[PDB]
RNA sequence: AAGGAACUCGGCAAAAUAGCCCCGUAACUUCGGGAGAAGGGGUGCUGGUGUAAAAGCCAGCCGCAGUGAAUAGGCCCAAGCAACUGUUUAUCAAAAACACAGCUCUCUGCUAAACCGCAAGGUGAUGUAUAGGGGGUGACGCCUGCCCGGUGCUGGAAGGU
RNA sequence: GAGGGCGCUUCCUAAGGUAAGACCGAUGACUGGGGUGAAGUCGUAACAAGGUAGCCGUAUCGGAAGGUGCGGCUGGAUCA
RNA sequence: GCUAAUACCGCAUAAUAACUUUAAACAUAAGUUUUAAGUUUGAAAGAUGCAAUUGCAUCACUCAAAGAUGAUCCCGCGUUGUAUUAGCUAGUUGGUGAGGUAAAGGCUCACCAAGGCGAUGAUACAUAGCCGACCUGAGAGGGUGAUCGGCCACAUUGGGACUGAGACACGGCCCAAACUCCUACGGGAGGCAGCAGUAGGGAAUCUUCGGCAAUGGACGAAAGUCUGACCGAGCAACGCCGCGUGAGUGAAGAAGGUUUUCGGAUCGUAAAACUCUGUUGGUAGAGAAGAACGUUGGUGAGAGUGGAAAGCUCAUCAAGUGACGGUAACUACCCAGAAAGGGACGGCUAACUACGUGCCAGCAGCCGCGGUAAUACGUAGGUCCCGAGCGUUGUCCGGAUUUAUUGGGCGUAAAGCGAGCGCAGGUGGUUUAUUAAGUCUGGUGUAAAAGGCAGUGGCUCAACCAUUGUAUGCAUUGGAAACUGGUAGACUUGAGUGCAGGAGAGGAGAGUGGAAUUCCAUGUGUAGCGGUGAAAUGCGUAGAUAUAUGGAGGAACACCGGUGGCGAAAGCGGCUCUCUGGCCUGUAACUGACACUGAGGCUCGAAAGCGUGGGGAGCAAACAGGAUUAGAUACCCUGGUAGUCCACGCCGUAAACGAUGAGUGCUAGAUGUAGGGAGCUAUAAGUUCUCUGUAUCGCAGCUAACGCAAUAAGCACUCCGCCUGGG
């Protein structure tokens, strides 16, 4: 740690990752590597709901979303809840969203959003999953 | 080496009284005079003496203990590092140890103390506490 | 004309470029080269001024055209073969053929071996194993694996012949 | 007559072409590695002196764990 | 063709403007500065008027006389990352001249000179409007540049240039291009990054509303005029505040729900009732918010303007100062009646039982869960925190000391280069004096502001706005010699050099000797030897090994040999020479700090292998044969190639080790051994101190522990280096 050394010292840093990569979602003008202006969600689309397989031994069968990205990155993010409504060439948000149990993913799926019914009265909030306050 | 007889001093300060022993050694000069002769007035050793004709005189000096030896001194350090020579200002030196530890400072004027150091408007290198 | 290789097995022939100066010049490279790479510009005359040792200047005059004609490279990309220069069937064939340095092995201690001649004589060479003769392969870079059964070679001698 | 627009060439000159790059992205038959998942199959290694302790750098032979050898160290033993 | 000019223009009259002069106080490489002779040229002879000592006001050139404003360029300062961003630069850099400019200025351009930059980051590439400020962090700071204010830059794109005092100019021009429109195809025209607003695209609409009174500017004598600036209204829970939807009495578990071991329990002060009340809104609405100053006329004062006129200065009154407008506020206050929901409960942090489940579906930031009664989930009740907002992710700050200046570590857990030099660069034994450079004090600059620490008023009081101070390297200038730096000066007391000692496997060459292995012959004799757990391997009857000798050759040199020494290590051991460093002991003889380092660059350097040429005993990669077992490409054996050795060049990587950088200082001891210095023990013996060495235990200190500890893993400082969770 000599005089030359500790001012050629910076105080530096080197783990800088925020957890989403994103082009969200979005101007679309001519050429869209626009970078970075991050949303919680993407006005976008993806195609199909598919199954995944989780850890040991978790023996379940969860449903990811075959997500399309235009930058060339994962065609999968976790639908929450019970069952689905949406096919392919529907809009999905997109939830920041990690899950250790589900390998291979990113992003989760905000269900809960405009293309997405569900029961109330749940015991988490009453409204996600596509629903409300229950009128009556 | 020899480019820090100043805290290879009270470092050897630290060997005598960590190492509970009566007398440490010093080569001549003027700024360690006043080291024993400002602490000496503070009540943290009991003598002043150094080699009669050397450039290198031996400042040989017996301590101000406790009660059993024990100590007085405890976190001596050289503030200032030979790289780094210390220039605070004079307004605002700040207390050391919230007024339990010492100060001396080689102001304008001379190399004094705490809190003539302080409201004086004295200022300088700080040199050490304890 | 206009069009270009659509002709053909095949841009075969012709075409066209090239001089001098001055810019500039990729690739790999065994670091020399490539390479004149390519591509570019100029180029006549008049007076000056600087050209005589000496280009460039200035202006003008002109021009279809300014090495006014002659004479004088088509280039590029890539692969295979061969390194290259040399040599090659004159009365067909110039190449990948030969050769070549290189590399490899083997043979020869001297009146060499080997060779030519019946011999004599002589070469080998007034040479002495870094030399001479034969065989392979043909720079440089990497590498040359296995098998002695058989053949040949070498060496050994027990016995058979 | 001066001067004047036009008369009148040149200079710089915006754009377009040229050539020979370099940079950077996209893109790509086939293909090298790596990670993940099966729970196929090959194997005895590495772990106890883990079954030849190893562990290095290096050369070299294996389908592969790996071996042989050059030298060095315990992050090694019964205790030498 | 002609007017008009509040256009133009020649042309005397204007000369301190510029220069032409003659002297110089001054003047600094340039130089700046007063007067000492000669030059250019003016108007809206206008304007409304007034009136008059017939002359007085608003202005353009007369153009200065300055201030003032707003600019100009140059310099100091800080203002991103990539050296896998090395050599870069041609008007480049100087000199002279000229053009320009408001100006020195390759500012340009001509000519003549060749420099210069740069490895202590120049260019090239990515990226960026910047700053005040602002969110977070206790601060250090991190982070942002939104909105506000300043500067800069831009105007579909690119480039010119006139004008204008000022522009290369959102709403100038010209050119090009790209769109678009019209074209009868011969031509013309334009750019919402202005406010709106439209279509794009998303998380991202403010409305295709009024007027300029409340300013702001522009002209206009004034009046007036325009201003999508501004003021306001309307959109957005998009943020901040503030109140509230009931309050008070009255609670029994009360009807009521749910659990339920059948009890108990919700409603917690509307509660089931009762008494009232008007937050916000009901309606009637009284009022309706001052949003407001004179420019327009009068009066009077001043310049009193030769002149009172008239007008101008600015001291009065009259005079409209609207858009939110019956605007907030206030009365009559209506009925508790119109006006609270969102998140969360496995923990992780507070809030668990009915509860289909049955690792099922699902939940989740981490630990996770769910496979029979899951406070995880779906599920009801109870609860836990909040509110017109709750929660969710998207970003950032903190925790994170998780680059540890503040505020790291490096023995093993990530790490000390593989070791030496001696380049910069860094650091400095003591002391005399100067210096004040840095260092401390005083004056000077400081954000227009806005913003904090306070205060004031207020949309009430709220929140926040308006105000008022306070608080600041923003700077330049006097002092201080106490430190450092510098400047001169001194001494050795560190280093080294002297004179004496020794010592060693220190290196490099030049040679020599013996044992031993294997082989050439060789005595003379018979199957032997090999190896293991054994043999096949094999060799050998061609009769040998083994034994008798001599020769040949390479290799290496047992006790010597050791926690021994030397060498930075790598490493170094038959013997003898050659020239060869490096210490230590003493010593001041002497220099007088010559010191320590050490990026860069340089050198050396294991082990193999690679080049050329030799030497070729024994050993042994490669491979073969024989066991081995399922198998053996391995361990064993038989062999046996490369290779091991010699000169001669290279790799630059080793557990490099002690996974412990270099320098020097400090200090409990028990302890090894060297070789000196000194004593020492004397009629020969044998002890004590001192130095570098290298152990072992262990004081202190010490760490996660293990351990280190005089040749510190203890306490310090200077040079370097590494290190950031794993693959």
């Amino acid at each position: 740690p000599t005089i030359n050394q500790l001012v050629r010292k910076p105080r530096r840093a080197q783990v800088t990752k925020s957890k989403s990569p994103a082009m969200n979602v979005g101007y679309n003008s001519r050429k869209k590597v626009q970078t970075k202006l991050a949303s919680p969600q993407k006005r976008g689309v993806a195609t199909r709901v598919g199954t995944m397989t989780p850890k040991k031994p978790n023996s379940a069968l969860r449903k990811f979303a075959r997500v399309r990205l235009s930058n060339l990155m994962e065609v999968t993010a976790y639908i929450p809840g019970i069952g689905h409504n949406l096919q392919e060439h529907s809009v999905v948000l997109l939830r920041g969203g990690r899950v250790k149990d589900l390998p291979g993913v990113r992003y989760h799926i905000v269900r809960g959003a405009l293309d997405t019914a569900g029961v109330a009265d749940r015991k988490q909030s009453r409204s996600k999953y596509g629903a409300k306050k229950p009128k009556a | 080496v020899m480019t820090d007889p100043i805290a290879d001093f009270l470092t050897r300060i630290r060997n005598g009284n960590m190492r509970k022993f009566d007398v440490v050694e010093a080569p001549a000069s003027k700024i360690k005079r006043q080291i024993a002769e400002i602490l000496k007035a503070e009540g943290y050793v009991k003598d002043v003496e150094y080699v009669e004709d050397n450039k290198q005189g031996v400042i040989r000096v017996f301590l101000k203990y406790g009660k059993n030896g024990e100590k007085v001194i405890t976190n001596l350090k050289r503030i200032s590092k030979p790289g780094l020579r210390v220039y605070v200002k004079s307004d605002d030196v700040p207390k050391v140890l919230n007024g339990l530890g010492t100060a001396i400072i080689s102001t304008s004027t001379g190399v004094v103390t705490d809190k003539v150091a302080r409201q004086t408007n004295v200022g300088g290198e700080v040199i050490a506490y304890i």
